[PDB]
């Protein structure tokens, strides 16, 4: 059982600063890149920052929304990743998660921060029933989705509980049920549940990689009726 | 490419 645990959030005013921490266990932390991703009040996921390995001189990349204001760092001896946030804005309000591994397999519970142009498109909602086959899709505004976009699929269950299902287009994350599979179909990335189950009622997000950053889709609300 | 390590 891998565990990630974020801390340091709270209730702050615009212009202020805050440092988030995340402690990792159950995997070789120092061998994987780590990311911060945030979920805003409008429920959408936004990739914030990544940090690479010691062998990459701890190289970092940021979303344009936070560049120059946020700093990602890590301490491999403490199995920890950090996010220093300066000049906070109302739009930085959200739940902040640390996440990584192939490429978003593991997520912490999140820490809430309240401060007071590629588009990836997914179906808003799909309805299925137990035992059916349902396919969710993920379109890029740049053109066809290819294996060079390293499509990931992540499931959100109630109470902001995120689990990576698929990375690298079609690689199932460890312990993920066999009914989930990833594909490319008609120039879009796709997640298929072959024999949907009642517990699969959830929100499913895709993320696509564009050379040096991720863009998350808006998510698909899957209802499983009957 | 991203972190492609399994
Ligand atoms: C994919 O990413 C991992 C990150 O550690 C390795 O650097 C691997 O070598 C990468 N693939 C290629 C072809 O360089």
């Amino acid at each position: 059982q891998v565990q990630l645990q974020e801390s340091g959030g709270g209730l702050v005013q615009p212009g202020g600063s805050m440092k988030l921490s995340c402690v990792a266990s159950g995997f070789t932390f120092s061998n994987y890149w780590m990311n911060w991703v945030r979920q805003s009040p409008e429920k959408g996921l936004e990739w914030v920052a990544e940090i690479r390995l010691k062998s990459n001189n701890y190289a970092t990349h940021y979303a344009e929304s936070v560049k120059g204001r946020f700093t990602i760092s890590r301490d491999d001896s403490k199995s920890s990743v950090y996010l220093q946030m300066n000049n906070l804005r109302a739009e930085d309000t959200g739940i902040y998660y640390c996440t990584g591994v192939g490429q978003f397999a593991y997520w912490g519970q999140g820490t809430t921060v309240t401060v007071s142009d590629i588009v990836v498109t997914q179906e808003s909602a799909l309805t299925t029933s137990p035992g059916e086959t349902v396919t969710l899709t993920c379109r890029s505004s740049t053109g066809a989705v290819t294996t060079s976009n390293y499509a990931n699929w992540v499931q959100e269950k109630p109470d902001h509980l995120f689990t990576g299902l698929i990375g690298g287009t079609n690689n199932r994350a460890p312990g993920v049920p066999a009914r989930f599979s990833g594909s490319l179909i008609g120039d879009k990335a796709a997640l298929t549940i072959t024999g949907a189950q009642t517990e699969d009622e959830a929100i499913y997000f895709c993320a696509l990689w564009y050379s040096n950053h991720w863009v998350f889709g808006g998510g698909t609300k899957l209802t499983v009726l009957g | 490419a991203p972190d492609t390590r399994p």
